[PDB]
């Protein structure tokens, strides 16, 4: 965005910088482990409430 | 960019008068600054003057001026605003250029004195992009 | 980087006035400072004065300077705003310079006094990034 | 870390006069202080002031010093602001340093006055890290 | 725990003035305090002076002290607040110390005058912890 | 429980002026009280003064005293405050103790005048508690 001006004059020169840098990072685990003993002809069960 | 600024002189009340052989008291028997107004016409840039060359001195018509060393003055830092008119400006500054309502009018006068015979004054400066600038003010009256 | 304050003397009312042989006695019987206002250009830094340097010294036309040993001054702490223009401008302050407002205009101005022949000062100090400065004010009249 | 404070001396009104052998009476027939000012720059941390050395005397230019043994004074507290600006600033405190506001500015301006020839003090004391601080005034007249 | 006090004396107006041999008279023919300010320093306790002892006393250059029994004053009660800064202080009073609004900046100045030739005076007194203190202010005139 | 305080004695003012051999008249022909300031230190209870004994008195250096049997007097019912703070507290009063707003501060101050030679007081009276109390007040001055 570049702009002229014909009726004043800057002095010199100046340039007015600004930096900006960022860096992340993440990790995140979640595990379970479920045992159950059943029987093999097992039915389900109604209760339900 | 062009610059054009006008003055008005108002050389009235700068003579001191003297010629006097009667006098003040009680019958003849006992007792025996120069305004200028810079204002810059419309479409004209700011200038800031910086001093005056008197390039022409005559008392009573007499060249007492020597003009290949002319009489340089260094003591001014005067304004003259840019010649337009605009919503934000203020007393003694000038527009940016770009308001989008920017009209090219009269600048604001601003004035200096020179205390004081007919000289020709030559005030010099630079505008606002930094440029020299010369403005003959002949005729001036004592 | 740049630096441009100018100054406005104006070196009036600085001769003290003696040559009355006559007097303001019954009839010729018996009784027989200049202000430096500095202002800073559009586009400049912020400079802080120290002091000045008075470079060739001259009365009725005699150079009693001796330009190998000028005569110092050390006794000035005078700040010259940067010459920009804002919105959180103090009085006596200077423009960060990012304000996303700001503009380049004329600085305030900040005025000394020398009471005090043509003397040709200079006067020095540092700029906001702390560089040397000086600035030749020759001329000055008594 | 970093002391910058700079001082303005103003050295008018410091001598008396005497050399009058005429009179304010009928017809010459009968009747035959300096104000420091501290300020810090900018970027400079606070500075307390204890007193000052004189390195130097010299009346009409004999140098009746001997600066084996200055003349010490040890009588002052002057407190000399950081040097930086902010919004809970009082008058004559200085920022803490970490207002996500702050600026680097002229400090607030503070006085002293020694009613006193030519001498050079030598001002002392601590910054506010408590560190020896020394800062010459040479030149002062009367 | 630390105590640190600084005090400025400013010793002007404390001679009386008698060597006028002229008068206030027709012509020459017929009529032939010091203010203590203490104030404490950022980070130091409150402090009570209670006294001070005079180590030296020389009129016009004659040590008339004899140091082995000095002059003892015991009749001040002289509060230094601490040397911090809160929300709820009030005029002559401390912080306590846990206010988490606490800065550290210079204790509010209290003074006390001795109408009196050059002494060394000492000031003592306890901290806010009843610990004992002493304070030189030698070289104060008249 | 503990009792702590301290008096300010400011014995200036004391001695009547009598020697002047000359005379405010028209040349030489014709014409040939100290205010106590008790307050309490932080943490000290209440006190109230009784009276006072002298237990030294010297004209010029002259013991004119007789220790076996000093003067006495009780004619003297002034309380001093206990040297707390807190939300409650009237003007010539102290705090209970058990505000839950509590500090230790110094007390309001209470004087006393003695219109009075160096002389070695010795206040008494009772604490609060009902406890005798003591505070020499030794070396006031005519």
């Amino acid at each position: 965005a570049a702009t002229f001006n014909p009726t004043q004059s800057f002095l010199g020169f100046n340039i007015f910088p600004t930096l900006t840098a960022l860096e992340t990072q993440g990790l995140t685990r979640r595990v379970y482990d479920g045992n159950v003993t059943m029987q093999s002809g097992q039915r389900s069960l109604s209760a339900t409430g | 960019g062009r610059v054009n600024v006008g003055v008005d002189v108002g050389d009235a009340g700068s003579e001191q008068v003297a010629t006097l052989t009667i006098t003040p008291e009680k019958c003849d028997d006992k007792g025996v600054p120069v305004t200028f107004t810079f204002t810059a016409r419309p479409g004209s840039e700011a200038v800031t003057i910086e001093g005056y060359r008197v390039l022409s001195d005559r008392l009573d018509g007499v060249e007492r001026a020597d003009p290949k060393n002319p009489v340089e003055n260094a003591k001014m830092n005067l304004y003259v605003p840019s010649g337009y008119a605009c919503e934000g400006l203020t007393a003694g500054a000038s527009c940016q250029g770009n308001e989008s309502d920017i009209r090219i009018a009269n600048g604001q006068p601003v004035q200096h004195q020179i205390y004081f015979r007919v000289v020709d004054l030559e005030f010099y400066g630079f505008s606002a992009n930094n440029v020299p600038f010369t403005r003959k003010v002949t005729g001036i009256v004592s």
